[PDB]
């Protein structure tokens, strides 16, 4: 368009499609720390790093889970910032009127010139 | 006693303006004062503690007085407001300074330093900015900062109705 | 829960009493919990095996019971003259009450009594006054709304904070003036909002947390002590003083994520003079962090000859070292954390 | 665009303070209410 | 006049406490301060009802343990001085002809007694104490009165923990 | 004015009571008996505004009750502290 | 009154702590505003409730009130000090003492 | 509080009889003048009760005045000697002017009184039970609601919440 319009241009009109990472990335970082943290754990007690992998699958699993979780509580947390917004952009039109795109052929800026 | 240095042109009302400074010179100096007479000084007596108050806010009325006249000289006689003014302003509170210091090399270095104090005030005189702006946003809490209610008292309905008048 | 049966009782007694604070309507409330709070924690820091912790009591109680008094008297007043608990505006009325929550607190000029208490605190006693001694206060701050009164605070606030931790020996100390620098971010936070303060609160809270809650493990209690400190490979007394500068904030070491998050917040209230001079101390601070960690950085130091292992809890040691994992790659959970929008 | 848009609602959100919100500060009247019913509960119940 | 005699009668006293320093002149100079600001509430309230209260807590109890803590006597008895008794009494006559002298009303208070309400207040017509102290007990303010009892309860585990050190 | 004439007697002991909580003491007891002078008219401003309320009067016991509890505590951990050392004196300290 | 943060279920104690509208002439004006923060929170509404906390804090307050009295009963003693008021006018009739 | 635009009574409207008896006079003349004159007072502070300006109810104020004091020129006429005894009785007996002092007088006083009008002394408390009545004044306030059109409004939970735009829209997205 050729016309700043603030709600539409907020409006979730799609355009984002998640990478095969997009979702996973949570899950295979905190598992990825419990994992670690685990490691850390022997390293430090003078215990092979590998031995007890009991500690290491709950911790996987642990942290799989918070991940999921929270990713859960970010993307209604995000909607709702969306709604609010495109809530108070139509509660108040008058304080934001739409505004008009132009061109650079319209206008008269100031340059630099090295020289 | 109630003025502004600022609120003037940049030459104009001495007497005034450094009313409008020494005020908030006066209160460094002694607000400094019962600070470190009651930690290092500690001399009984009141003359003595006398002594020190006045040995420690003279010198503040020194620096400013000097910063002041100074660059009220200029605007008066170079008749510009610049950044330089205020740097020139600078050297001779500094030079002040070392005058009471009696460290010539502290006096001159702070000179410096207060030449750039007064250089950064005109810029924010000058810019329209300022360095302790009040808020344009003081936010409360998230989204849901309506939602964290936990209580268990039974509230009674309201005596008031968003909804229209029904007359 | 230190060593007897009491601690538990006394902790909980406390955090109901500051809970009510937070949760106190009026500030006759919020008094009245306050004032519960200083029965609770008296106490646990007035330990009677020694003799430094009773001390460090009368300072205390006879600070805290000054800064009640004064918080009380100067709520009717406000609460008289107002007539109400919201005053139309931050008068006269008003900034004597932040004058007796940042006492009791410990701010900027108001923090004397504060250092004095670290001789006699032992380590989680001091962490337990470190971390929860200073929401209630805090908290309130919150509703008290004159600027130029926290502003002070925040100027000085670091200056005598970094200044005076450059001196001292004691870590007792140095974790007093430590907090002092880190508490002029919290008061500058909340002056521009509280869900970010909420925020550097609790990342200053585990950070502090897990700070001392070492220093409690093996007992070093003085720079000779650490560099002293045996450890098998001089390789974990490297790692694990990664968190020393974590209390810096540098990025790689997860204490950046609050500072990061109040200095964006801040600019954006736009006090940009505020941030270079807090920001400006800052670099103080982290200074005698350095100072500390030359006992680790370089490896394979002179050290004493009698002492051949070294042993701890299993419990803190266990608990210890996952929260300073956290403290080394902290940052990639930049997703798991929603709060700040 | 829309980053600066969001600002630009937040900060006059936060200076008008209209909408239930992050720059807003809910209040209370319920215990009022409830001290209110109180006083009703007591002042029917007087008298023996 | 009563009421500004009580003021005077305090303020004298409020002069010898802030002079006295032998702990039993102090504790004794609390114990006549209680007296009067009991009295003075009382004329002010609605009834006398708090000021016997905290008469026999504050005063009656709890001065106890102050004297009996502060018998310490000093290793010897007062060296009473007749002078600040003097100035005591001379402070007290002309601040008491001032009270004679000065406006009857409007040097008084404007709290309301129960005299002092109108007669058509149909809730006047009871038990001085009934609706006064109602809520203390009644639901939902009369939890806080649990919180009063265990806190006290909490507060003797922490004496016999503070007071137990050893010994 | 209404607080020189009403609420001024309440401050002017009040300042008094905090300026000898800050003086000099051979030991501690006369601060902790300042601090106690303070209470009382901590108390008394208290009481004349809970009797600009009809009802709400009946705080004057929270108050005392946390009162007397700080006074407590006070003389708590004097007792003790002279116990240990044998004496509680401010020169200890 | 200055918001609870939390609003946990221990503000359940004290948020009824000590209540000014029960029994109170007052009280009907605390309604009268305190709908009103509850309408606009406590930000605007601060700003919009100008008669509200006006009477209201006159009610309990009795500031306007009882100044209005201290200046009147002093221009009364004022006029007695030029010596307008003699030993007979300085003081008016007494009302009747069942009244008020 | 009064101002000169306010509207008050008139010196004569309000320059009506009253009683002059003493406290042991009411006392006691109380019960045989509480059933006679109830309605008067009913209906009087009735109105009082629900509405406390009293401009309006000094009409009807005058009029529990004047009932009272018809009662009391019935009993000056017809019983004095026996009534005047039991006020005798009701004060110099006790303090506390209590009617369980005096009884045989209470009970001669009673006998005129069956005499001559033949009323009943009421019940022990045959006025501290309610007073349900009827209403002759007529004017209940009215009961109502405030509105506030502009209150600050929230999201309801019917609001469509569109799943979020541009991920966290946070510096790269994350």
């Amino acid at each position: 368009s050729a016309v700043n319009d603030p709600l539409e241009l907020l409006t979730n009109k799609g355009t984002h499609e998640p990478s095969f990472l997009s979702p996973i990335w949570n899950p295979i970082a905190c598992g990825v720390a419990g994992v670690g943290a685990a490691i850390f754990i022997n390293w430090g007690f003078r215990k092979p790093v590998f031995s007890g992998i009991q500690k290491h699958i709950a911790f996987g699993a642990i942290g799989v889970g918070a991940g999921a979780y929270f990713d859960q509580k970010r993307n209604e947390y995000l909607a709702k910032r969306d709604a609010v917004l495109r809530h108070y952009i139509e509660l108040h039109p008058d304080d934001f009127p739409v505004k008009e795109r132009k061109t650079y052929g319209q206008v008269l800026e100031s340059w630099v010139p090295v020289r | 006693l109630r003025s502004k240095y600022y609120d003037h042109p940049d030459g104009e009302d001495a007497f005034g303006k450094i009313v409008a400074t020494n005020k908030y010179a006066v209160s460094a100096g002694v607000a400094w004062s019962m600070f470190d007479v009651l930690t290092l000084s500690k001399p009984q007596g009141y003359l003595p503690t006398l002594g020190r108050f006045a040995y420690n806010t003279g010198p503040l009325m020194g620096m400013a007085t000097a910063f002041t006249l100074t660059t009220l000289v200029a605007t008066n006689a170079r008749g510009k407001d610049d950044k330089i003014n205020y740097l020139i302003g600078g050297f001779a509170a500094g030079g002040v300074f070392g005058a009471w210091k009696h460290n010539h090399v502290a006096g001159l270095c702070a000179g410096l330093f207060l030449g750039i104090a007064g250089v950064i005030k005109k810029m924010s005189i000058e810019q329209g900015w300022e360095f302790f702006p009040n808020t344009p946003i003081k936010q409360y809490g998230g989204l849901n900062i309506a939602g964290n209610d936990w209580t268990i008292m039974a509230d009674p309905p309201k005596n008031w109705t968003t909804e229209k008048p029904k007359e | 829960m230190f060593n007897n049966s009491s601690k538990i009782l006394f902790i909980t007694i406390m955090i109901i009493g500051t809970l009510i604070t937070v949760t106190s309507n009026s500030w006759l409330g919020a008094w009245m919990g306050l004032e519960i709070n200083l029965l609770s924690f008296i106490p646990l820091l007035s330990d009677n095996n020694n003799l430094m912790s009773t001390e460090a009591s009368l300072k205390y109680f006879l600070t805290q019971v000054l800064a009640s008094t004064v918080l009380l008297f100067s709520s009717i007043l406000l609460m008289l003259k107002n007539n109400m608990n919201n005053e139309i505006n931050e008068s006269f009325t008003s900034m004597i009450i932040m004058s007796a929550l940042l006492l009791k607190s410990g701010a900027a000029p108001f923090h004397f009594w504060f250092p004095n208490m670290m001789e006699g605190l032992t380590w989680m006693n001091a962490l337990m006054l470190m971390t929860w001694q200073k929401i209630a206060p805090l908290m309130l701050i919150s509703y008290l709304n004159i600027k130029y009164l926290l502003l002070i605070s925040v100027i000085l606030s670091v200056i005598i904070g970094a200044i005076g931790g450059l001196n001292q020996t004691s870590l007792r100390k140095l974790m007093a003036f430590s907090s002092i620098n880190h508490l002029g971010w919290m008061l500058s936070s909340l002056m521009i909002s509280e869900s970010i303060w909420l925020i550097y609160f609790f990342f200053y809270s585990f950070l502090s947390f897990v700070l001392t809650f070492m220093f409690n493990i093996f007992k070093l209690f003085h720079l000779n002590q650490l560099f002293s400190w045996f450890v098998n490979s001089k390789i974990l007394k490297f790692t694990l003083f990664m968190n020393f500068l974590s209390l810096g904030g540098l990025p790689p070491f997860l204490g950046f994520l609050p500072k990061w998050l109040v200095i964006q917040q801040l600019t954006l209230c736009n006090q940009y003079f505020m941030l270079t001079l807090m920001m400006m101390s800052t670099l103080i601070t982290l200074f005698f962090y350095l100072r500390i960690c030359y006992s680790a950085f370089m490896m394979n130091y002179f050290e004493n000859n009698w002492i051949m292992k070294m042993n701890m809890n299993s419990i803190n040691y266990n608990m210890y070292m996952i929260m300073t994992f956290f403290s080394i790659f902290g940052l990639f959970l930049i997703s798991l954390f929603y709060f700040m929008f | 665009q829309i980053r600066l848009l969001e600002d630009e609602v937040r900060r006059k959100m936060s200076e008008r303070n209209d909408y239930q919100a992050y720059y807003y500060r809910p209040s209370v009247a319920k215990y009022h209410r409830i001290s209110k019913e109180a006083a009703d509960e007591l002042e029917a119940l007087r008298g023996d | 006049m009563i009421q500004l005699m009580l003021y005077s009668l305090i303020i004298t006293t409020s002069i010898i406490f802030l002079n006295m320093i032998h702990p039993l002149a102090l504790g004794l100079t609390l114990l006549i301060q209680t007296i009067f600001v009991c009295l003075l509430t009382g004329l002010m309230t609605k009834s006398f009802w708090y000021s016997y209260i905290l008469f026999l807590i504050f005063l009656g109890g709890m001065l106890v343990l102050f004297i009996y803590v502060t018998s310490l006597a000093s290793n010897e008895m007062f060296n009473l001085s007749m002078k600040l008794t003097l100035f005591s009494s001379l402070i007290l006559i002309f601040m008491l002809i001032l009270s004679f002298i000065m406006d009857k009303t409007s040097s008084s208070l404007f709290l309301m007694n129960n005299d002092m309400q109108s007669i058509i207040n149909m809730n006047s017509y009871f038990m001085e104490n009934s609706l006064s102290l109602n809520k203390l007990y009644n639901f939902p303010t009369n939890f806080i009165t649990i919180l009063l009892m265990n806190y006290l309860l909490i507060t003797l585990i922490v004496i016999v923990k503070i007071t137990k050190l050893f010994k | 004015m209404i607080m020189i004439l009403y609420w001024s007697l309440p401050m002017i002991l009040f300042i008094l009571g905090l300026f000898c909580f800050v003086s000099n003491r051979k030991h501690l007891l006369s601060m902790l008996l300042s601090l106690e002078f303070i209470v009382l008219m901590l108390f008394f401003m208290l009481f004349i505004y809970l009797n600009m309320l009809n009802y709400e009067s009946y705080f004057s016991m929270m108050f005392l009750t946390f009162s007397v509890c700080e006074g407590a505590l006070g003389l708590s951990i004097l007792v003790s502290m002279i116990r240990t050392h044998g004496n509680d004196y401010f020169q200890s300290f | 009154s200055l918001t609870p943060f939390l609003r946990l279920p221990l503000t359940d104690l004290t948020g009824c702590l000590i209540n000014h509208q029960t029994y109170d002439k007052c009280g009907k004006f605390e309604m009268k505003m305190m709908e009103c923060f509850e309408a606009y929170g406590l930000e605007r509404g601060k700003r919009e409730c100008a008669d509200l906390i006006s009477d209201f804090q006159e009610c309990v307050g009795m500031q306007k009130q009882l100044m209005r009295f201290h200046a009147m009963r002093n221009e009364r003693y004022k006029q007695w000090l030029k010596g307008e008021r003699k030993g007979q006018e300085f003081f008016a009739d007494p009302p009747r003492v069942d009244a008020y | 509080v009064i101002t000169n635009n306010t509207t008050l009574p008139e010196e004569s409207e309000l320059n009506v009889q009253e009683l002059n008896l003493s406290s042991a006079a009411l006392r006691a003349g109380a019960f045989h003048l509480g059933k006679q004159c109830e309605q008067a007072n009913n209906e009087f502070m009735l109105c009082r009760q629900e509405l406390d300006d009293p401009r309006a109810c000094l009409a009807e104020g005058k009029a529990v005045t004047s009932c009272a004091l018809d009662f009391f020129r019935k009993v000056k006429k017809t019983c004095h000697e026996e009534f005047t005894q039991y006020a005798t009785c009701l004060d110099k007996s006790s303090g506390t002017m209590a009617f369980s002092h005096c009884r045989k007088t209470q009970g001669v006083f009673d006998k005129c009184i069956k005499d001559n009008f033949d009323w009943d002394r009421p019940s022990y408390g045959y006025f501290s039970r309610a007073k349900v009545i009827q209403s002759a004044r007529e004017a209940p306030k009215k009961e109502e609601k405030v509105s506030y059109p502009d209150a600050t409004p929230g999201l309801p939970e019917d609001y469509p919440k569109p799943p979020a735009k541009y991920g966290s829209r946070f510096h790269w997205l994350e």
